[PDB]
Order: C-alpha cells, then structure tokens, then sequence
C-alpha cells in the first residue's frame, strides 16, 4: 500500500 | 536572538525552500493554454501532481525527517500535502511570483468545477494571509511546521515528531522578536494560519468528491496522497 510515496522517499 | 544551531537550521531550510523545483515548461501552461472549465482543471491537476513531488523532496531535506518511523513518514505527507499546497499558492497570489502567473492561476481556480462554498473562504484566506506581508522566511518555516505537525490522524510516535517541530517554532519566534519588535503579536498571527489551514483540509475532501462524481481524473500520485479510492 502507498507505494509511490515510498518510492519517492527512497529515491 | 540568533543562536548558532538556529542560524544553521534556517539556511539549510531556506536552501531547500529555494531549490527551484517546479519546471518552467510545466508552470508556463497556466499562461498559454486555453481557458475552459476542463483545461483549467487539467492544468491545476498537473501543477498539484508536480508539487506533490516538490514537497516530498523538500520534506526529505528537512532535518531529522529520515530518522522517523517509515509508517509515520507517510502519515505526515498525507496529512500535510494539502496545507502545504494552500501555502505555496498563497505565496503565488500574495508576493505575485512570476512562475505562478497569479491572475491567470486565479482565473483557472475560479473556473474549474469548484463550488462557491469553497471559493469564497479560499480567496478570503488568500486575501487575509497576504495582508500580513509575510517574508519568504516566514513562508518556508510555516511549511516545514505544517508538514511536521504531530496532531495529524493515524500518527503513531507523536513525541518524535514534536521533537523535530519544536526547533522551528522556536526559530520562527526569534525571527519575529528580531525583525518585528514593533508588534510581538506577529508570531501568533503566523501560527493562527495553521488552524485556518486545518479548516480547509477538512473541507478539501468534499471538493474531491464533487470532482470524482463528475468523472474527473487526478493522477496516481494525488490519489495515493489523498486516499482517492
Ligand atoms: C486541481 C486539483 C489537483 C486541486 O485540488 N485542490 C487544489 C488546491 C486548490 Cl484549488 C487550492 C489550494 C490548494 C489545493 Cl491542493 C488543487 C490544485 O492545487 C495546486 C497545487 C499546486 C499549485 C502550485 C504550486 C507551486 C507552483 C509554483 C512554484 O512552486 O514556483 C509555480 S506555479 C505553482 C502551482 C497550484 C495549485
């Protein structure tokens, strides 16, 4: 769940 | 006024807040594209979805944000993104930012499916906040403070957030004591907007509903940050 925010935070 | 850990805290923040993130190619569309209810809505959606990214980078560069729990990191972003957006658009209308294209951005918001119930308070807020004559510093620190609010729903470790918030609220007040001795009620005026921003957060869900039932798009990202089913 809530993957894009996760992705942006770790980029 | 001005301790060494505070003078350092600010210039790291005003560095992040000035990282010119919204590409001109995107923001120019406020100017050149046609003015219709549909096109106004797409452009606004495009601005917001790009800004959600600008905010996530900005929030990343906030001191100690990455030391927080991962479940708490999302909760803050989801709860504050709307309030961060009201603040940045406010800065656009107030300080007449050239990349904002103030008048035209206002025309698009005013004709994009939003009801009068929400438009009146919106620009009432914009009007009044601008009459404080906030400096860029005041805009940045409010954002960081809005993002680092522990009051949000679904937040687990609130004391850990309050620990990151406190230093900024302290810095902001010193700035008011320094640059504004003539009126010490200035700190409270700035903090007053946090509560005003909340009333809009609460209303914002209705705005999205109105759009959704009218087959309106949004983006995968906006839908994630705002729990659009
Ligand atoms: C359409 C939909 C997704 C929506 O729903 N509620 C709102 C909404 C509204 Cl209508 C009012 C207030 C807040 C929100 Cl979220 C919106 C549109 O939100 C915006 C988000 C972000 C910008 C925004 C940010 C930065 C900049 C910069 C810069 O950085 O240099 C230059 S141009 C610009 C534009 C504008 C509008």
């Amino acid at each position: 769940d809530h993957q894009l925010l996760r992705y942006l935070l770790d980029k | 006024e001005l301790t060494p850990d505070q003078q350092t805290l600010l210039h790291f923040i005003m560095d992040s807040y000035n990282k010119q993130r919204m590409p001109q190619e995107i923001t120019n569309k406020i100017l050149k594209e046609e003015f219709s209810a549909e096109e106004n809505f797409l452009i606004l959606t495009e601005m917001a979805t790009n800004h959600v990214q600008v905010l996530v980078e900005f929030t990343k560069k906030l001191p100690g944000f990455q030391t927080l729990d991962h479940e708490d990191q999302i909760a803050l972003l989801k709860g504050s993104a709307v309030e961060a957006m009201f603040l940045r658009s406010a800065e656009i209308f107030n300080k007449k930012l050239p990349s904002g294209h103030s008048d035209l951005l206002e025309e698009r918001i005013r004709n994009s499916g939003i009801s009068d119930e929400y438009i009146t308070p919106m620009f009432s807020f914009y009007k009044s906040i601008g009459e404080l004559k906030m400096t860029q510093e005041e805009y940045a620190l409010l954002t960081a403070i809005v993002i680092l609010s522990p009051d949000r729903q679904y937040i687990k470790d609130r004391e850990a957030v309050e620990k990151l918030q406190e230093p900024l609220l302290d810095v902001l007040q010193k700035l008011c004591k320094i640059h504004q001795p003539e009126n010490p009620q200035h700190f409270a005026c700035l903090l007053g907007r946090l509560t005003e921003l909340r009333t809009f957060n609460h209303h914002h869900a209705e705005m999205l509903m109105s759009w959704r039932v009218n087959d309106h798009k949004f983006t995968p990202l906006l839908c994630e940050i705002w729990d659009v089913q």
